[PDB]
């Protein structure tokens, strides 16, 4: 399959931070990554449909910005509701796939 | 698996999917299916086989009928390719290569010539090798020179009779499609498969001389001459290999 | 040399379909395809095509019959047929077969000029009425309340083949048809030398040769 | 693609004049006109079927000239059998189109019409309707006009021979509105004539 | 509001079967793409299957010879049903919809399921 890979593994962050991950692909994927929210004992939740284009409801301290096969997301504000673990996709090829996602660390 | 199988953007899709025709049309020799049949099953809802291809050539061309869409299906009377066109052709463009294809009008105009119902054999006969482009007697050919003198156009009478070309460059004009042609060899025609082998019922050779591509083009072909039998009498169709220099 | 006989019906509802056809005699197609094509021409208009086979065996028809057309070549008779769709009362027109004998393409052997009518008034078989003078004359015969269009008169069964005059036909008020025709003759055979006009019509079953002979005045 | 355009729509000359008519293209074609010369309700005859190169079956009176967009036909010395209408026919693309046609007649010194008058058949009484015929004959030009005192009229195409045309034009009445009258008659007017002429007939003489 | 509510995930044998479920609500199943995903209990997320609006379906490499994705328009829900687990197959599986761009590429999963758990052992 297309390898998906994301880093750091977990990220020290602390209320009020501003702070980035990044997701990246083995291969030239162009578009359609696709990154969600993950708590403890719940279902995910979509932030970002493609690539920089923020989806409908997301809180505006998110965004995304890169090229495809290299892309990450940004935080302008670490709000503790956000507290949470952060997972990224990919949709350019089948089958479809996500990496190991990130964690956020209160620090 | 190691193979990621591609999923085609709309755009990308549909240059692809035009790339298959063009193939069965024979106007090209390489095609890319690579993900098509999911472009298919995600935007057409139905599996694009041979037998679905030849089953949009047919009908573009021939036995369709009323309005067509960019993906050559055809109604009487969101979702992409729902807006029916009714302009008449379709610009089958695949990126590598297009050709502008005229949509089928039933008896409506200039038909076309069934090859496997016929089969028109020539006998040879001795002639001239070369034929000066001034004086072209031959049935199968027939030049025009402009006031230019810059251009040529040979329109071919019997798409049976083969043209091979040799270093050029050319421009074909016909009732089916129009394309242009940059390879030796005999002149590909579209090829719409219905029941039989079906070709242009005349074809536009255009020859433009006001580049320098053209340089040294010269055509090969068999002029047609009507001569009468020594024996019984009537006409009986002969021919006689012969060059035409161009350039 | 060729010949041909257009010998399709000349009258049609509309709504009906013709089945003109044209024997070729002198030769066959089954030796090699000949360009032929038919060719129409409505009254007081230039020469219009209909369809066409090159020596292709390409088909070409004019579109502005709206597909209507149908060209067939039958090879098995020295034959050719048209089979035009859904007439109309537009389509009135005389129509020519024409093959290319020789030379290369052009049409030598056009056939005789054959015409089809086409409105919904049933075929009606001429009356001749004699037309002779009082005490050099003429003499003629009119003939009146005729349809369709095609009618053709002769004299003395044809031995009068000169110093005859002939008047194309033209509407009568009902819609028929009516034509008259004269003959200027030498008054010292006037009487003493019987003149026949001979009619006839060969779009009904009618032909009247009937005889002119000075009034008793 | 192509079409054709001809530039005398009609032409007019005498006997033994010389006479040229043209057709133009709306490309260039190389040589491939046809030429033929249809008279009235014939079937047309093929003369010229290239340019400048005539059918063995016509006369030698008529050549082609020219090459390229522009093509004339011409006659070195009109001949009364010329009397017919002219098309050129391109031979380049096929559908083979035809030009609109320039008709060609015969000028001539003027006759005046033989004028007769014909009255009904009985056989047309008999069958309860009657007709009188007044023709003219062996008259040119076709300008004439037939005063009766309701009426058709047909001229004949030019002859072959005569050059020059007839007329008829004819009457109809009940046998009702026949019994009305007693004398019936045409009168004819033609350039030829030196005045206007009369024929007439009395119902009860015939 | 659109909410998917899947069910009937239970411990089963291994090398049992299954029919898991997922109930739509406020859209109908056949009108846009339906998936599957998945993940091991502390592991990330993995994805299963995809059942198009046509009918026709796809499946992760892992699974494509195990697992079948259906769907019955007039009970307006889609199937996964097994045909032999395996022990790798125990995880809580999530139902979602897929939802395309109007250029008609699919770009996110969206209004997931609840998820339910499977598991597999003695």
């Amino acid at each position: 399959a297309i390898l998906l890979t994301q880093s750091p593994s977990s990220l020290s962050a602390s209320v009020g931070d501003r702070v980035t991950i990044t997701c990246r692909a083995s291969q030239g994927i162009s578009s359609a990554l696709a990154w969600y929210q993950q708590k403890p004992g719940r279902a995910p939740k979509v932030l970002i449909y493609d690539a920089s284009s923020l989806a409908n409801g997301v809180p505006s301290r998110f965004s995304g910005s890169g090229s495809g096969t290299d892309f990450t997301l940004t935080i302008n504000s670490l709000q503790p509701e956000d507290f949470a673990t952060y997972y990224c996709q990919q949709f350019n090829y089948y089958p479809l796939t996500f990496g190991g996602g990130t964690k956020v660390e209160i620090k | 698996n190691l193979k990621m199988e591609i999923i085609l953007t709309l755009s990308q899709g549909l240059k692809k999917y035009y790339g298959k025709i063009l193939r069965l049309l024979q106007l090209t020799l390489e095609e890319d299916t690579e993900g098509l049949l999911e472009w298919c099953k995600r935007n057409l809802g139905l599996d694009c086989d041979d037998t679905f291809f030849q089953k949009r050539i047919e009908e573009f061309f021939i036995t369709g009928e009323g309005h067509f869409n960019e993906v050559l299906q055809f109604r009487t009377p969101a979702e992409p390719f729902k807006s029916y066109f009714a302009k008449g052709f379709l610009s089958i463009d695949s990126g590598y290569y297009s050709a502008k294809c005229y949509s089928g009008t039933s008896n409506s105009g200039l038909q076309l010539i069934n090859i496997t119902r016929h089969s028109t054999r020539i006998v040879d006969t001795p002639g001239p090798k070369i034929t000066n482009l001034k004086t072209i007697n031959c049935i199968n050919l027939k030049a025009s020179i402009f006031k230019e003198h810059r251009e040529v156009e040979i329109n071919v009478l019997l798409p049976q009779v083969a043209v091979n070309l040799s270093n050029c460059h050319v421009v074909i004009k016909s009732h089916v499609c129009d394309y242009s042609l940059d390879i030796d060899g005999a002149v590909r025609l579209p090829h719409i498969y219905h029941e039989g082998v079906f070709i242009p019922g005349t074809y536009k050779i255009v020859i433009d001389k006001k580049n320098k591509l053209n340089d040294r083009c010269t055509l090969f072909t068999d002029c047609v001459i009507k001569g009468r039998e020594v024996r019984k009498g009537q006409s009986v169709l002969r021919q006689y290999k012969t060059e035409i220099r161009i350039g | 040399q060729l010949q041909l006989q257009e010998s399709g019906p000349g009258l049609v509802k509309p709504s009906e379909t013709l089945s003109l056809t044209c024997t070729v005699s002198g030769g066959s197609i089954t030796t090699s395809h000949y360009y032929w094509g038919w060719i129409r021409q409505p009254p007081g208009k230039g020469l219009e095509w209909v369809g066409s086979m090159y020596y292709s065996g390409g088909i070409y028809y004019n579109p502005s019959l709206k597909g209507r057309v149908t060209i067939s070549v039958d090879t098995s008779k020295n034959q050719f047929s048209l089979k035009l769709s859904s007439v109309t009362a537009a389509d009135t027109a005389v129509y020519y077969c024409a093959l290319a004998d020789a030379p290369d393409d052009a049409f030598d052997i056009w056939g005789q000029g054959t015409m089809v009518t086409v409105s919904s008034a049933s075929t009606k078989g001429p009356s001749v009425f004699p037309l002779a003078p009082s005490s050099t004359a003429a003499l003629g015969c009119l003939v009146k309340d005729y349809f369709p269009e095609p009618v053709t008169v002769s004299w003395n069964s044809g031995a009068l083949t000169s110093g005859v005059h002939t008047f194309p036909a033209v509407l009568q008020s009902s819609g028929l048809y009516s034509l008259s025709s004269v003959v200027t003759v030498p008054s010292s055979s006037l009487g003493t030398q019987t003149y026949i006009c001979n009619v006839n019509h060969k779009p009904s079953n009618t032909k009247v040769d009937k005889k002119v002979e000075p009034k008793s005045c």
